[PDB]
């Protein structure tokens, strides 16, 4: 049933549960090493093999804690080189294999907390195999959620104004991942090598709602204190209060797309598809 | 002297790059020596003439330089100064073909390349030899190598410094200066009630 | 910026130069012979042959004037591998037989010998003195049982090289070179001012 | 992948690609 | 002033064709308009590469102010005028045709 | 009715026949080499058009014997100087074209022989229109599947270990294509040069299937044996023993995701959706 | 598709492509 | 995508002198 | 996207010193 | 995609030096 | 977005992009 | 001496790149001559007065 990620004395048994059909374990096997000749006067290509293979495990599944699922984004962040070690429920995969969060993506976890659904969080994990032997670095960086015990509603703060997210329809995903951590090909053997680089990491926080009502001044609010606004060296103050039992965090939205504004036909109410923030510097 | 048994088959090239170079070629070189007091035209006719039926000249295309080598008496070794200019400058293939394997292999080794696509099917001299890791690749130079930049920079800097030398005696009474090096380090420590410094410089 | 350089440096390297100097001349002129091989061993044509650098240098050696090759055996063997310019031996030898030479036409030398041996791979053309000049390989070894091995050397122009040409006599003394037969070696050298082009005739 | 005159101007960094968390 | 043509090649025939100093002409048409000799130069390199599957011929050719380039003024016009100067210059030290 | 691909002597018909509202034939026009400026001080660009046009055939349909099908996969993938000719049963088109296979393209021919099906095998084919008379080469490589009459599994041997495919869901694809071909503009004909190359050609075979006994057994042992070894210059022997009236040909798995074991919630056993093999050399 | 000063640094190779197989 | 080195070579000329410009010559 | 400096610098060669080739040297 | 022609040229010095250094100046 | 050696060669023109008309 | 009479309207560009080239400018040139033994100044007077 569960399925069990450590590292250390840190612990999280994920459930592997999921509805009908559902795929809960997809595991990849690849040779992005192969050298595969591109043209020569043969009809069919010469191929040369010389280095590591890819292993990568996709795994779906339930938590039915939050508390948990905070333990679990802290241990996909935090760089260490005690080994990730992963337990596999199934008996084509050895008792143990040695995980880096997948190689090259700013989406190692995805945990969502629905709309309905208490005390259910949906997880998404991308993780690939390395060699037990061949974890390498200097630096720890534990990583930290901040948690508190409130029941307030989900605040953002930016130039002196607090924003109070809608309730309705609110959903949350967080997504994690440590892109700067490096998986390399080695000669001779079956896994790659992890570097574990204390580094700049991904963690983005998602939001949908629906604004039902004072929707000007909420929406603008927003727009004109966080959109409209420079907001220089530092960023946003989210503030969860206690849902999920989360606390305060320094945000920035990014890009293109971070936030959007529908309006329906026939609807009174405008509907926020995402809102997205990633998480800025804030320890010391 | 060598051979590599282990030819480049036609199944066994994967790219190939197969010039021939003719851009810095000339057909006259006139070599000033003795105090710039003599002189000698080296002289390409063939090339020369080639040209003028090409392109259809008055008279023959003549593509020249000139070199003074003031510390050349013998008119027989100016010739070879600039016989070796010329030669240094000629047309030639000077192709990359690329295989792999043949570690062995070295410049101035003899190896077959076959390449149906180019209708290559020779015995080349290897001019030079690439061995890639990861893209696994063995990138040969066959019969010259040519620079790019690098051979006009190469030919400026050996005339500027022929040039520089000029005048030294080469017979000048010697003079020696000895470059040597030796460092103290001083550390401080700095204890302040039975309390460490953090730091100190 | 090189241009600039470039300019400066030639103006500076011509600069002691008296260009009322006394002049002088030389030409560079260029020719070829192609020698080719045919190899027929009890009917049986090569599939591959060489004529190593060895022979080429024993060629050219005696166009100094050192002296002429004294082609005595033909040599068979039991190793088609490793053909190249840079032969300078059989891979393999087991058998070899004293020539007899005929000169078919100027221009032509045959060199052939009786032979019984089992499967030859390899046969070469070998001096008194055991200097290689030709290899040449089958695909299948050849089973010869009193059979004729004849060694054809053909010489002709290369007309590859542009307004120079080696005469019919020039040809007719590579072949007296490589025949023993009294060649007409180098001895001097001449200028004209005719200029219709050049022919073997 | 990209090519100058048919040779690959592209880096080969060993360093691993794998899919990220589906969602 | 210089010509750069692109051509496919198969076996290295066309390779062939252009060995160093050959004659190459450019002509151009646009619609129902008579042919245009645009660029006439000579071969200075020929370079064949493998362009992923293609065999791509490169023919680089250079032009006649290569031989103004590539020689030097011989006897000294220290007290000639101009006109005389280009008269001496041009036809013993070029290969080019002068008219007056 | 019927459509006819040939190359000289040898010919295949294609029923160009499915189910129902599906696309038999497709044709594309295109002016890929018209230059349409990009900028300059009109409302409007100016254009020019001075070159060859594409014209582009995707021919579905079905084949009733698995000989043919090995037929056009060779006739495909076959180099040669000889006009491959199609035959269209349309009166839009005229009775014969001139055709490469797809002009930079890895898949020209899919083939497809799905589970549950006898003798029917799915055939997609993109042709690119040449002109007949701009065909131009200098090599000639005849291409051979190879072909046996046995009935035994799908057997993949890697290492002195021998792996029988589970014929439970089994599914193959072949693709086959010729992307080191050049399909070249000419100035003023209607119709492309093609430039025929004895080079390296596309050649992969895909397959599908549920592991559903000795699940652990079958799967490590391809893992071990072909993703967790170095294969060297050598690969693979794929053998079809018959399967098809397919032989022995020689393969490597290429890239990052060539396989794939799928877990699905409360199913007690292993999905595999793709097996990717490309065929190396050996034609020797 | 790319430029240097607006200058299109893609090459003019006139190769064709077209749709692949559909599957 | 097949790149052109006349093209990138020609493009990029301005800048590759220009931190000779920037010390005279 | 990571582009190699060796394998640029060395395929635009040929280009950056045909300007100068074209103007003697 | 915009490429910065400063920044081709500023990265890839290395490597055009390279040779020359290899030859000595 | 390319590298070499790390360091962005792509050029920050500050131009903006925006969402194609839905269709 | 000649002119192309077709000319470059508004419509008929389609890409430009026009700078004023001014890196390699100097102001003040000193050449000596007769076997170095005698020299003159050049001197651009308003790139000085400017600059
Ligand atoms: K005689
Ligand atoms: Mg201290
Ligand atoms: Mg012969
Ligand atoms: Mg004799």
């Amino acid at each position: 049933v569960d399925a069990t990620l450590s590292r250390g004395g840190t612990s999280v048994d994920i459930p592997l549960v999921e509805e009908g059909g559902e795929i809960l374990l997809s595991s990849t096997f690849g040779k992005p090493e192969v050298n595969v000749r591109k043209s020569g006067g043969s009809l069919n290509p010469r191929v040369i093999d010389s280095w590591s293979g890819l292993q990568t495990f996709q795994l779906v599944g339930k938590l039915y804690d939050y508390s948990t699922s905070h333990q679990l984004a802290d241990l996909v962040k935090t760089a260490s080189t005690t080994p990730l070690e992963l337990q596999i429920p199934q008996d084509a995969y050895p008792d143990t294999v040695t995980v880096a969060p997948a190689a090259g993506q700013a989406s190692a976890l995805t945990l969502e907390y629905p709309a309905g659904r208490k005390d259910l969080v949906d997880v998404s994990l991308s993780l690939t195999r390395v060699d037990p032997n061949s974890v390498r670095g200097v630096g720890d960086q534990q990583a930290t959620t901040p948690t508190t015990t409130g029941t307030g509603p989900v605040e953002v703060t930016a130039g002196g104004t607090t924003v109070q997210l809608p309730s309705s329809g609110l959903s949350v995903e967080r997504t994690v991942g440590r892109p700067n951590d490096a998986v390399r090909r080695v000669p001779r053997q079956a896994d790659p090598r992890y570097e574990v680089k204390a580094k700049v990491t991904n963690d983005v926080f998602t939001f949908s709602f629906e604004t039902l009502d004072n929707i000007p001044a909420t929406l603008n609010a927003l727009t004109d204190n966080v959109f409209r606004e420079q907001l220089g060296r530092d960023g946003v103050t989210l503030d969860f209060n206690g849902l999920l039992g989360l606390g305060s965090v320094k945000a920035i939205p990014v890009g293109s797309s971070p936030f959007r504004q529908v309006h329906q036909a026939g609807r009174g109410w405008v509907t926020v598809p995402t809102l997205e923030f990633r998480r800025i510097y804030s320890n010391e | 002297t060598v051979h590599i048994d282990r030819g480049v088959d036609n199944t066994q090239w994967f790219r190939y790059d197969i010039p021939e170079l003719g851009k810095e070629a000339i057909n006259e070189v006139e070599v000033w020596f003795d105090d710039g007091e003599e002189s000698v035209i080296v002289d390409d006719g063939t090339d020369k003439l080639d040209l003028q039926d090409s392109l259809g000249l008055p008279s023959p295309g003549t593509q020249r330089k000139e070199l003074q080598r003031p510390l050349v008496t013998d008119i027989s070794d100016a010739e070879d100064i600039g016989r070796k200019y010329l030669a240094f400058r000629n047309s030639t293939l000077s192709g990359t073909v690329t295989t792999y394997g043949l570690y062995d292999a070295e410049p101035g080794d003899t190896i077959d390349i076959t390449i149906d696509p180019r209708g290559i099917d020779e015995e080349f001299v290897i001019a030079a030899i690439e061995y890639r890791w990861g893209v696994d690749e063995t990138i040969l130079t066959v019969v010259e190598k040519r620079g790019d930049v690098d051979d006009i920079l190469s030919e400026l800097s050996e005339s500027v410094q022929r040039i520089e030398m000029q005048g030294a005696n080469r017979d000048a009474p010697k003079n020696r200066i000895t470059t040597t090096n030796a460092a103290a380090i001083v550390s401080v420590d700095v204890d302040a009630g039975g309390t460490s410094a953090d730091a100190d410089r | 910026i090189l241009s600039e350089l470039s300019e400066s440096v030639q103006r500076i390297e011509m600069q002691g130069a008296n260009r009322d100097a006394p002049k002088n001349r030389i030409t560079t002129t260029n020719a070829a012979a192609i020698v080719s091989v045919d190899v027929d061993a009890g009917g049986t044509s090569a599939d591959a042959d060489r004529f190593v650098n060895d022979g080429r240098n024993a060629v050219r050696d005696a166009w100094t004037g050192a002296g002429n090759p004294d082609i005595a055996n033909i040599v068979v063997g039991d190793d088609n591998s490793g053909l190249s310019r840079t032969n300078t031996t059989l891979g393999n030898q087991t058998d070899s037989v004293s020539v007899t030479e005929s000169l078919p036409s100027a221009k032509v030398v045959e060199y052939s010998a009786t032979l019984t041996q089992s499967g030859v791979e390899e046969i070469g053309l070998e001096t008194s003195t055991g200097t290689l000049l030709t290899r040449a390989t089958f695909e299948t070894p050849v089973d010869l049982s009193s059979d004729t091995v004849t060694v054809t050397l053909t010489v002709s122009n290369d007309d590859s090289v542009s307004r120079g040409v080696m005469t019919n006599d020039g040809q007719t003394a590579v072949r007296d070179v490589l025949a023993d037969n009294s060649p007409t070696l180098p001895t001097d050298y001449g200028y004209g001012d005719d200029s219709t082009a050049v022919a073997e005739t | 992948n990209a090519t100058i005159d048919g040779r690959q101007i592209s880096e080969s960094t060993g360093r691993y690609r794998s899919d990220p968390s589906r969602r | 002033d210089y010509a750069v043509f692109k051509m496919d090649d198969r076996g290295g025939q066309a390779f062939e064709a252009y060995p160093r100093g050959t004659r190459v002409e450019a002509y151009v048409s646009e619609g129902t308009e008579p042919l245009d000799n645009r660029f006439t130069g000579y071969v200075v390199e020929r370079r064949e590469n493998e362009q992923q599957g293609a065999d791509v011929l490169e023919v680089e050719a250079y032009s006649f102010d290569q031989f103004l380039r590539r020689n030097t003024v011989t006897n000294d016009q220290t007290g000639n005028t101009i006109s005389q100067a280009l008269a001496d210059i041009i036809q013993t030290d070029t290969p080019v045709r002068f008219n007056a």
